[PDB]
């Protein structure tokens, strides 16, 4: 019998990603060959099979940097961060190949399904 | 605020 | 130009409420009179006022145990902590008063909003 | 997914 407030979990990554513009309580570095993002892990596990795995180790839930796979494009993670953070996803013809490849690696699966989409229309 |  | 994923912040929270079930990544303690609640704090930030000042004073954003003031009802607290994480309000006649009470400490406006407009229907 |  509980009430629902519309706009609470938008509201909350709205403030999540407000927390990540000032840097506040960041506790992970990204590397993606030269380029590092600082993230809140609950986030990337929340929103990345992959970082779900990764910080569900025992051993790398410790970790305070995480380096990605040499061939991943840091334009397209930067992409697919700004995602997690906020829902809104920057899908260009110049950058869509870095975004799905990125996506499938990260293995966020409904970006995969609008990349595949995108690409077929085209 | 709705019935969900 | 951005595109939107609609389901994007209902299921980052669904997921971050996952992790609080089995206790993963929890990073603080929140002590009511007797009880214990395990939560993140980033989550805790996002949805209170009172949070959000507490997680970014300098000494205290460090520190693993916080404890309420003594006047704070565990239930109405527990009742608050769900909603957090999944947007649903357990609001019911016998609780009301102690959800508005717990949601002005914690700074929780739109909480305190719906608990004045049910008190006044009554 | 929508536009904005
Ligand atoms: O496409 C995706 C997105 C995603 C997110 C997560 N993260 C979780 C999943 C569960 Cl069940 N509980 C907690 C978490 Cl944080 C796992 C796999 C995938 N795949
Ligand atoms: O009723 C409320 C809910 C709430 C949430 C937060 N948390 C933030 C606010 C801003 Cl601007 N950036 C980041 C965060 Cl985590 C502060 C005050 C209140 N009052
Ligand atoms: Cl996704
Ligand atoms: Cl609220």
């Amino acid at each position: 019998s509980c009430i629902q407030f519309t706009r609470h979990a938008s509201d909350v990554l709205l403030n999540l990603n407000r927390l990540r513009s000032r840097d506040i309580l960041t506790d992970v570095v990204i590397v993606v060959s030269r380029e590092q993002f600082r993230a809140h892990k609950t986030v990337l596990m929340a929103c990345s099979g992959l970082f779900y795995s990764i910080f569900t180790d025992q051993l790398k839930c410790n970790l305070s940097v995480i380096n990605l796979d040499p061939e991943i494009n840091p334009e397209g993670f930067c992409i697919l961060l700004d995602f997690m953070y906020t829902s809104r996803l920057n899908l260009r013809e110049g950058n869509i190949m870095a975004v799905m490849a990125t996506a499938m690696y990260l293995q966020m699966e409904h970006v995969v399904d609008t990349c595949r989409k995108f690409i077929k229309a085209s | 605020w709705v019935i969900p």
